């Protein structure tokens, strides 16, 4: 329901892996995966959402329905729900 | 545990801390040290650490979270804030930040902000939306910040003179002229009781600018609120630090609405800090400062306005006159007109061991109809008028003893007349 | 044998053991390296050798312990102390460590410790568990060392007049603006006299920058207590480095619930030499002074304070004025306020051969109320209002000879009161 | 009872040990012939002691307790009493 912000770690990683423009995994809550690129994060009306796409799509997701990613140069990071 | 509260713990107790802990060797080294020590010892065990402080913006574009308990000094136990926090949340310098922290990960020296929790006192989502100062339209004092007691004690009695003198409004540009050896500090202290007595809700802010260390004490000791210094062994750059935190946070604080008072002792020492840290220009005027070199200090002195929209920022600065110095001579001189409250001191009325000092003909306030009602302003000139022929000491002790046996300023303008 | 009592024997003395034991073409040698060939033979035979020493931490991380009979000069005699032990004792510069040491092995050329006994005239263990001086929070100065020593003769007279003047207090920043040929050398020793007579307890330290030989030798010979002087005819460094060992070991004194006295002649020349050594910032002020320059000695200059806790750090310094070059002038702008006490040397009355030439009207402390009593307070101001109208010469003088018919200060109260 | 700190050359003779991770043969006040591999010391309550990882148990003792240490690369050095 009421939108909570993430970490600062966790959003300084991600807004890495956007600046280094690197191929990224998404897992969503239910626990899929998803091979698919960050191109931006952007903050609107209090809340900030990213644009990922797998193949050009651009699709605006929430910072805090992502559960986890993984990469082998940055340690993969557990977001915390509360 | 919580940081601010470990940095207002006496040394001995954080020893002691530190040695239950399991730590050793923390008697030798510094408050700071200490404290970095302790934190990175209890985050080993993973529990959650809680910190505030004042944010300060470097030139490289990172942050760090100063704390106002060490006078917003450098220090290994300050955090770390990365630019990515400054562009996420729209973070100036002076935004009171406080939220949880984490221990530094490997290559990492200082402490970082893990999770903001409030931003100058507010919510992030309110903070982010705030006007900025700058954009803010400067009005006329129009309230007046009224420092008498009312008890009656033989402290309340400087206070009543000074009201009697020259109103003190919110958001005045007030300026003492203040020679050695005229009882200043002392005035500045009843000045701070005053206003942490009648008005509970403004912000007092006192900063102490190149003074000795016992002033810094007892300063801290007795005057109630937020009290920063730069004691004269450290270096220039310090007392610009100072200085700019200061009015940083005054600005952050009066753009959500609130009355902000700065105690400034004093301004010729924050010029002087200002002329030798600033680069030479190639035209210097008399006495050695530099022509841009004293702009600096005017930001600072300019900041004190009353904010149409809500709230306030005065500032109470002090000058020094006569010290044998012409450079605090031209400081002075340049200083005179960019002041609608002036409090003049005197030596002669010190050196005659009564208290306070002031030299009532000659100090005064602009556009004073504002903030004093009518009656109050019509017995206000009658005293100044019959005042006016006297002596200057004369004067002083005439006020002195006419204000002994009255215990408030009414009564007093009652007996006046009589 | 004991290095403290070979470094105190006369030289002479030191050449007829030496040939005792066996040495031979001593005499033609320094007394540093008579020392040691004597250390070394007797450390030949196989017996403990015992030494101490101020601890001085070199750029690498080893220390050197300097002897104070040399005023803190390198030389081959001084006995190295490895990282090790400065890892394993939390020392800090300026620890004054006695301990046995061992003869030097192929490959080194210094004395090395072997089994530490005392820490700052302390066991070890209890030496590592005292606060930083840093951390110690400063006060002002309520108890006075009284300076009169009341015998009644013609020396206590300018001890008699320092008491009327300007009050010492433990932890005084004490400040003597002294024109050339002011008699200022004697007053420094009246006043080391007279603290070394009335207060024992307290150690007392006289710290002489670039000053001739035979002031050298005549303030060691005559002042109780210890004495350590840097001559002119030596580099910038060698003032900075007995500076600062001087001022490391009062903090390690006063970290230990001790009250210290520095007596330093002079600032001015502190400052200067700290100029000299200093690089170069970019930024010169008025006669070729640079700005940073005068950084370390405030950092000096602002150790005095009155610890809270316990202790004490009572700095008084000389400085130097109508010198008749600017650098000298500037360097006394400088430190114009940073100091609780003031006394003003007169050249005026000097010239007419009175003294001590004080000068009673522009000399004073802060806050003498701490200090002295009410009924000695309301007596010293009405001296104060008797004299401040005449002349100054006539002053000194009228002081003079109303302290001449009598012995004690409170006799000379009791009759200016009649 | 009371520890007693050792001499100079002991210990600065066993933290180059420690730092450069000889071989020690250690013998004890009853003269028992261990093989220490001295890492690191430590100093609590104002008492010093050393660490061994000797068979992996990572045993700690006092300093006043070790009769002699020895080592075929490094001489060997007696820990004196005084």
């Amino acid at each position: 329901d009421t939108y909570q912000p993430i970490n600062c770690d966790d959003y300084d990683n991600l807004e890495l892996a956007c600046q280094h423009h690197l191929m990224l995994t998404l897992e969503l809550k239910d626990g899929e995966k998803l091979q698919a690129k960050a191109s931006d994060l952007v903050s609107r009306k209090n809340v900030e959402y990213l644009v990922v796409e797998a193949a050009g799509e651009t699709r605006e997701l929430r910072l805090d329905k992502i559960t986890s990613f993984s990469h082998p140069e940055i340690g993969t990071v557990v977001v915390s729900e509360s | 545990m919580n940081l601010t509260e470990l940095k207002n713990t006496p040394v001995s107790e954080l020893i002691t801390l530190g040695e239950n802990m399991g730590l050793e060797n923390l008697a030798r080294m510094r408050k700071q040290d200490i404290i970095f020590a302790i934190l990175k010892q209890h985050a080993k065990s993973g529990e959650d650490i809680f910190g505030d402080g004042v944010l300060e913006i470097l030139q490289d574009g990172f942050g760090f979270l100063r704390s106002a308990d060490s006078s917003y000094l450098a220090g290994p136990d300050d955090i770390y804030v990365s630019p990515s926090q400054i562009r996420r949340f729209n973070l100036r310098t002076g935004d009171t930040i406080s939220g949880k922290i984490r221990p530094p990960k490997e290559g990492e020296r200082y402490f970082a902000l893990l999770k903001v929790n409030e931003v100058n006192f507010d919510k992030p989502e309110n903070a982010r939306n705030k006007i900025l100062f700058e954009n803010l339209t400067p009005l006329h004092a129009n309230s007046r910040l009224r420092m008498e007691r009312g008890n009656g004690s033989t402290e309340d009695l400087t206070a009543r003179v000074l009201d009697l003198a020259s109103p003190i409004g919110r958001g005045q540009r007030g300026l003492i002229v203040a020679p050695p050896k005229a009882g200043k500090t002392m005035l500045l202290q009843n000045i701070a009781q005053s206003i942490a007595y009648n008005h509970p809700d403004c912000v007092l802010m006192v900063l102490l600018i190149d003074e000795r260390p016992e002033e810094v004490t007892e300063m801290q000791r007795l005057v109630k609120g937020e009290v920063v210094a730069s004691t004269f062994d450290e270096p220039a750059s310090r007392h610009v630090q100072v200085a700019e935190m200061v009015i940083e946070k005054a600005k952050r604080l009066v753009e959500h609405k609130k009355d902000v008072i700065i105690l400034l002792d004093s301004i010729t020492r924050l010029a002087r800090a200002y002329n030798t840290v600033v680069p030479a220009s190639g035209k210097v005027l008399t006495g050695g400062v530099d022509a841009n070199a004293l702009h600096r200090p005017k930001r600072f002195f300019g900041a004190a306005r009353n904010v149409e929209e809500g709230g306030s920022l005065t500032i109470i600065a002090t000058a020094l006159i006569d010290t044998g110095s012409k450079m605090d001579e031209v400081i002075y001189e340049e200083f005179k007109g960019t002041g609608n409250m002036e409090l003049h001191l005197s030596r002669k009325i010190a050196e005659k061991r009564v208290f306070p000092a002031i030299d009532y003909n000659r100090s005064g306030t602009r556009k004073e109809e504002l903030l004093t009602t009518q009656e109050e302003l019509q017995k206000m000139w009658i005293l100044r008028k019959i005042i006016h022929p006297m002596g200057e000491i004369d004067a002083m002790e005439f006020l002195i003893n006419k204000l002994a046996m009255t215990k408030t300023n009414d009564d007093f303008f009652e007996m006046m007349k009589r």
